[PDB]
């Protein structure tokens, strides 16, 4: 015992409280992308912090790339500003981290087919497309990627406590079906 | 006259800052042949990880279906 999951990035959603014109938002934004073949929203991006974000015409936008709360709190303000700096009336509220990303190594390889045979009612493993394993932690609800290499990822958490728990919950499941 | 299944592919958005276009990125940069970050086993898988469970976290970061 002694690994602890390390935070790698975080994702939060923000709302301007006002609708915007994706066509003009991407045309007025110095760093934005609008692909009508993927969806109906724009994609902003800044190098300080180096993160990315996608705003919707409904004002609701999602920002990702931060590694903590203060990291995302600043990235969002910058995006919401690009809109007000463009002339729109975007605001800065409804900010909340709904997904935290973490990762760590158990120091040993794990049997991908062993975990899928013990938790087939929750774990997933497709040797025809994904050589890694995907465990959908029941509580909290999070997805953990485990590769024979020993790399464990944890995304979908809603609070640092979630990522630290998801690992403390599957930590044993892996040690029980380790490979070495 | 429409499409089936509204929403964008954010399987990577929750995996580590990505461009809704499906481009996953990393707040930090790495110029080595192997360091912090996932190799090329997840990036190419994320584009297709929306068929085992990420589907939920897929539409959970881009509710672009109300305009």
């Amino acid at each position: 015992s002694g690994i602890v999951p390390t935070l790698q990035n975080i994702v939060a959603t923000v709302t301007l409280g006002c609708r915007l014109d994706l066509k003009t938002v991407a045309l007025h934004a110095r760093n934005a992308e609008y692909n009508p073949k993927r969806f109906a929203a724009v994609i902003m991006r800044i190098r300080e912090p180096k993160t990315t974000a996608l705003i919707f015409a409904s004002g609701k936008m999602v920002v990702t790339g931060a590694k903590s709360e203060d990291d995302s709190k600043l990235a969002s303000r910058k995006y919401a500003r690009i809109i007000q700096k463009i002339g729109f009336a975007a605001k800065f509220t409804d900010f909340k981290i709904q997904n935290i990303v973490g990762s760590c190594d158990v120091k040993f390889p794990i049997r991908l087919e062993g975990l899928a045979f013990s938790h087939g009612t929750f774990s997933s493993y497709e040797p025809e497309l994904f050589p890694g394993l995907i465990y959908r932690m029941v509580k909290p609800k999070i997805v953990l990627l485990i590769f024979v290499s020993g790399k464990i990822v944890l995304t979908g958490a809603k609070q640092r406590e979630e990522i630290y728990q998801a690992f403390e919950a599957i930590y044993p499941v892996l040690s029980e079906f380790r490979k070495m | 006259e429409g499409s089936i299944g509204n929403g964008l592919d954010l399987t990577g958005i929750l995996f580590g800052n990505i461009d809704s276009e499906g481009r996953l990125l990393q707040d930090d940069d790495g110029e080595g042949r192997g360091g912090t970050g996932f190799d090329a086993e997840l990036r190419e898988n994320i584009g297709s990880l929306s068929k085992l469970g990420l589907d939920s976290m897929l539409l959970e970061v881009i509710d672009l279906k109300e305009a």
